[PDB]
RNA sequence: GGAUUUUUGGAGCAGGGAGAUGGAAUAGGAGCUUGCUCCGUCCACUCCACGCAUCGACCUGGUAUUGCAGUACCUCCAGGAACGGUGC
């Protein structure tokens, strides 16, 4: 198999097709948010394919350096070309047209007018990735988190708007004591928020964003990133200030910080990392947080109906003498109605009535012109069936086998007897 | 609309109040939600009574079943009309 | 018809469902016992003859054995509730 | 009117049906008469009594409000009400 | 509101089966459209073998599961 | 012709003579079994008469099945991972196939709930110490080739190949 | 006024019906009738102390439901 | 058209007692790991009260029936009891 030449050529071509397709997408105009997010999610799956193909392309050159000398030998050789060309003379009678090596990759990573989702991503669905309240990146649902929050505080003195003011907090006084049960809630609220950030920006590198937040956490947040001018340095885990950086550094190796209290860096690590991630993701989604708050205030102020609508988003004598206004209907002419008896008689023998009779399978005739029911028409076509004849030569056979008093045979029987002997 | 008439003649699973399951061809119904189920099979969940015994499901074949509507909880479909 | 609509409003004003009427009058919570032993603390938006209810801000409390059984509660924001499962509606709850 | 199932039940009378009551006792016998409210009277009853005790009763009358279900004879599977 | 067809079982010795596993026997003396029965010579038989003759009782219909004809009807 | 879900969806689906749920696959000349999970676990017995199945394999997880009917096929080798996908089987009907060696029956011991076996019209029946090897191999089977097992067969099954 | 009429003006709304036999059926309503029988699709149905099974559609009888959990994004004053 | 046979439910909850009995690989708290001690969740065996009695399905051995039908179930004896439900 030509790994060196053919496979790398095909993988390079497939990459070029993927670049052309997501370029064609970024060339085209977009009109609504759903279809923008749908294409951006589609382009993400194409990028996943591009990265995997590029992976395989890079892990296919080790044996290439093993055969490169033999490959570069274009003078001493030639017999292998002949040997392969002789094997290409196999299966000559392969009567088939083959226009699919580039047309299938091109038409695979393209889409068809009724559904703006390509063949790779053709089962992709934004409503398995977003709920209706979120409106494809427009809003975040925090109603569910508000309900879990009521249970957590153990009291109802707290509205949805009051709840949003809590989630506008950043680095100030906490809502509850940070060593209490607030931690389980904060973990869940974040997991929703982190999934949401990546979900609404599917063209951005998730691994880059995660690695950046991790690096900022380790190199700054755990290393004294909050300083005042008790003010001097604040440590997230141990919930206390400290005099000078010298006593902060020597406190980072003490048992109460390392493992010797219940708010330490061994036990409370995941929650402290989570408290940093919820902070950085809410800053990245600050526009969307404003949009949810506006939407809550707009939904709150409404009437009933406005809320329900947003949740949805005179010739009398001449007509008497002519025969008008007369009850008549022709069931043969597509069950049409007639305003007169002469109109019913002319509608029974018409273009539409004959077309309906031909589409039903019953050919019309001179006696079946006034037929209305289809049950009588079958009997009329059966009795009209070429009267009753069809018998020109049903006995002529001239049987000579008898030669006494027994010349009995039919037309087909005498034909079979003449064909047999 | 008469929604249950859309579910007619399907292989349907019907949940009774005591926990039974009736898988039958749902032929007919009425105002009280009685059911007529052709080729219906009932399924009883069996309590394990041990720490290491599994929970099994005993199936009885019944045949043509009239299910009184006061027993029915909820019905779902299992299959197309056979 | 219209005489039944006046009849139902005077009957819901003076009869046994008055407290539900009172719960839609000044918008205070009621404590509703259910047949599966779930207490419901919440306002009533609307009711009917059957005590079917449409409820806001519901705290459903109940007691679950894992020992000692614990008061596990949940917050259902808005809900509908069938009326035959209602046991006891007490208009003013203490806490 | 009367529903299609109770019409099927009325068609089943004269044949051997099997009732299950709400107490789980299984009454298999010839359905003498059925009623609009699913009251069933059966002759030649073989009762199962919910712990296996199959006895034979004659001429029972089962209240329809206690009937869990009614296994009808399968030869009524082609009835024109079922269509 | 159709009455039950218990005109066969009238003045015949029955064996009722009430809910809760209760069991009474006696001569059916009357019924209404609710299948509330009137039992003469009603003998209640409990889980214990001893049987209390309670004479003439009215049984509400919604507690009756079944009634066996102890006579031929 | 290969088997797909298409021949599943069109075939006769009914209640058999022993009153289980049945799918019929008679006379299809199927060489390989695949894509059975479209039956949606509504069946207890599936027939496979007159197919050219070389090996009984490719069986997906169907929990409700209690009978496999593999009458008159060309089973020369047998699948081994069958018990993980058919957990509640009761009958295996392997009549008129080409099983030849004793070890070819060795995967059948993995079905715990198995009760009835039929391996008739097979060359593996032809060899000596066959039935006792089946009993000593698969002990849970109660009816073997429509002959009920007896305790003398259990004893002389335990005695041999010790 | 009857509240079954309030429930019948719910279609393609994702509710979570708690049934009388401890069942929790989370699905979007395709139809409720005058007798409170609810026909749902995209059903995640959890029986009592069991794993959530999923069904394509369900048709619950009306007496067997105990309560609903309606969406929070529902203007009920316009619905009444 | 929420008052006995169907759709505004009579449903919910818990599996007897004891023993220096045994286990929570990765999942309890406290005496602020690990080792130990204590306490409100199972399964296996043993003892008292194989929880009890009942019938149906079922396994081993012996044994009887050779019979043409549209079926709750089908001979009898003895042992074992893996399953189901009924009343305490």
């Amino acid at each position: 198999m030509e790994t060196i030449l053919e496979q790398q050529r095909r993988y390079h071509e497939e990459k070029e097709r993927l670049m052309d397709v997501m370029a064609k997408e970024m060339l085209t105009k977009k009109s609504t948010l759903r279809d923008q997010i749908n294409s951006d999610h589609r382009t993400r799956a194409m990028q996943d394919r591009y990265m995997e193909v590029s992976g395989n392309l890079r892990d296919l050159y080790d044996d290439k350096d093993g055969l490169r000398k033999e490959e570069l030998n274009a003078i001493s050789g030639p017999n292998e070309f002949a040997e392969f060309y002789n094997r290409l003379k196999q299966i000559k009678e392969f009567h088939r047209k083959h226009p699919n090596e580039i047309c299938v990759p091109m038409s695979v990573e393209f889409e068809e007018l009724l559904k703006a989702r390509e063949n790779p991503s053709e089962e992709a669905q934004n409503l398995v990735e977003f709920t209706d309240e979120e409106g494809y990146g427009r809003y975040l649902d925090l109603h569910d988190c508000y309900l879990k929050y009521i249970n957590l505080k153990a009291s109802e003195k707290l509205d949805y708007i009051t709840y949003l003011s809590i989630f506008d907090q950043l680095f100030d006084i906490p809502k509850e004591r940070k060593n209490a049960e607030y931690k389980r809630y904060l973990e869940m609220l974040l997991e929703y928020l982190q999934d949401y950030t990546d979900r609404v920006k599917p063209l951005q590198d998730q691994n880059e964003l995660f690695g950046k937040i991790q690096a900022e956490f380790e190199k700054k947040w755990e290393n004294g990133t909050f300083p005042g001018w008790e003010e001097r340095a604040q440590r997230l885990f141990s919930t206390k200030g400290k005099s000078l950086e010298s006593l902060d550094t020597s406190l980072f190796a003490k048992n109460p910080k390392s493992k010797g209290t219940k708010r330490d860096t061994e036990r409370n690590k995941d929650i402290a990392f989570l408290e940093a991630q919820i902070y950085e993701y809410v800053e990245i989604l600050g526009e969307q947080r404003h949009l949810t708050h506006e939407n809550v205030q707009r939904k709150q102020a409404r009437t009933g109906e406005e809320r329900e609508e947003e949740e949805e988003e005179i010739p009398y004598w001449l007509y008497k003498l002519h025969g008008l206004n007369i009850n008549y209907n022709c069931e043969i002419c597509g069950n049409y109605t007639y305003r007169g008896p002469k109109a019913f008689q002319r509608h029974f023998a018409e273009w539409r009535h004959a077309h309906g009779m031909r589409c039903l399978g019953i050919p019309n005739t001179a006696h079946f012109a006034n037929v209305t029911q289809i049950e009588d028409a079958v009997s009329l076509w059966a009795k009209l069936k070429l009267q009753k004849a069809s018998e020109r030569w049903q006995p002529d056979t001239e049987e000579e086998y008898e030669d006494s008093s027994g010349n009995v045979v039919n037309k087909k029987t005498y034909e079979d007897l003449k064909r047999q002997g | 609309s008469s929604k249950m008439l859309q579910h007619i003649d399907y292989r349907m699973r019907c949940i009774l109040q005591d926990g039974r399951i009736f898988i039958g061809t749902f032929k007919a119904f009425d105002k009280h939600m009685n059911l007529i189920l052709c080729d219906c099979d009932e399924f009883r969940k069996i309590k394990p009574k041990n720490s290491k015994q599994a929970e099994r499901e005993e199936k009885r074949v019944l045949g043509l079943v009239l299910l009184r509507g006061e027993n029915l909880v909820s019905m779902t479909v299992e299959g197309p009309p056979p | 018809p219209e005489e039944l609509q006046k009849r139902e409003e005077e009957e819901f004003n003076t009869g046994p469902l008055s407290v539900l009427t009172q719960s839609v009058k000044n918008n205070t919570q009621v404590l509703i016992n259910c047949r599966n032993n779930k207490k419901l603390l919440g306002r009533v938006k609307a009711f009917d003859r059957h005590c079917n209810m449409v409820l806001e801000n519901v705290k459903e409390m109940w007691t679950e054995v894992p020992s000692k059984p614990v008061n596990k509660d949940r917050y259902i924001s808005k809900m509908f509730l069938r009326g035959d499962s209602v046991i006891v509606v007490l208009r003013n709850p203490l806490i | 009117s009367i529903g299609v199932p109770i019409k099927v039940l009325h068609e089943a009378e004269g044949h051997i049906v099997t009732c299950e009551t709400n107490t789980g006792e299984v009454y298999r016998g010839k359905l003498i008469e059925a009623e609009d409210n699913m009251n069933c009277q059966m002759s030649n009853i073989t009762v199962t009594y919910r712990d296996g005790r199959v006895a034979q009763l004659e001429q029972v009358y089962i209240r329809g409000s206690k009937i869990r279900f009614l296994i009808l004879p399968d030869m009524l599977k082609n009835a024109p009400m079922l269509k | 509101a159709h009455p039950p067809e218990l005109k066969k079982f009238m003045d015949k010795k029955l064996s009722l089966k009430l809910n809760g596993g209760r069991h009474v026997q006696g001569i059916l003396r009357g019924f209404d459209p609710f299948m509330n029965l009137v039992i003469d010579e009603c003998v209640e038989m409990a889980t214990s073998g001893q049987q209390n003759n309670i004479g003439m009782v009215v049984i509400r219909g919604n507690s009756i599961i079944m009634l066996e004809a102890l006579e031929r009807v | 012709v290969k088997l797909t879900a298409e021949l599943i969806e069109q075939a006769a689906q009914y209640t058999n003579a022993v009153r289980d749920r049945e799918l019929d696959l008679r006379g299809y000349k199927i060489p390989v079994i695949e894509n059975l999970g479209a039956t949606l676990d509504q069946f207890d017995a599936i027939d496979f008469s007159d197919n050219e199945i070389r090996k009984l394999d490719g069986f997906p997880l169907l929990r409700r099945l209690k009978t496999l009917l593999v009458n008159n096929n060309r089973i020369c080798r047998i699948g081994e991972g069958l018990d993980q996908a058919l957990p509640c089987l009761t009958e295996l009907i392997l009549t008129n196939n080409s099983l030849v060696e004793l070890g070819d029956l060795d995967p059948l011991a993995s079905l715990k709930s198995l009760t009835y076996l039929s391996i008739l019209r097979n060359p593996v029946t032809n060899k000596k110490h066959y039935r006792l090897y089946v009993i000593y191999k698969v002990p849970q089977v109660r009816v073997l080739d429509f002959q009920k097992v007896k305790l003398k067969e259990r004893q002389e099954a335990e005695k041999m190949f010790k | 006024m009857k509240l079954v009429r309030f429930l019948m003006k719910l279609s393609h709304e994702t509710v979570t019906i708690e049934l009388k036999n401890g069942t929790q059926v989370h699905g979007t309503i395709t139809g409720v009738d005058v007798s409170m029988n609810t026909h749902l699709k995209a059903v995640k149905m959890t029986l009592k102390n069991r794993e959530p099974v999923q069904l394509e559609t369900l048709s619950i009888r009306g007496n067997n439901i105990r309560y609903f959990i309606l969406p929070d994004s529902l203007p009920l004053d316009t619905l009444l």
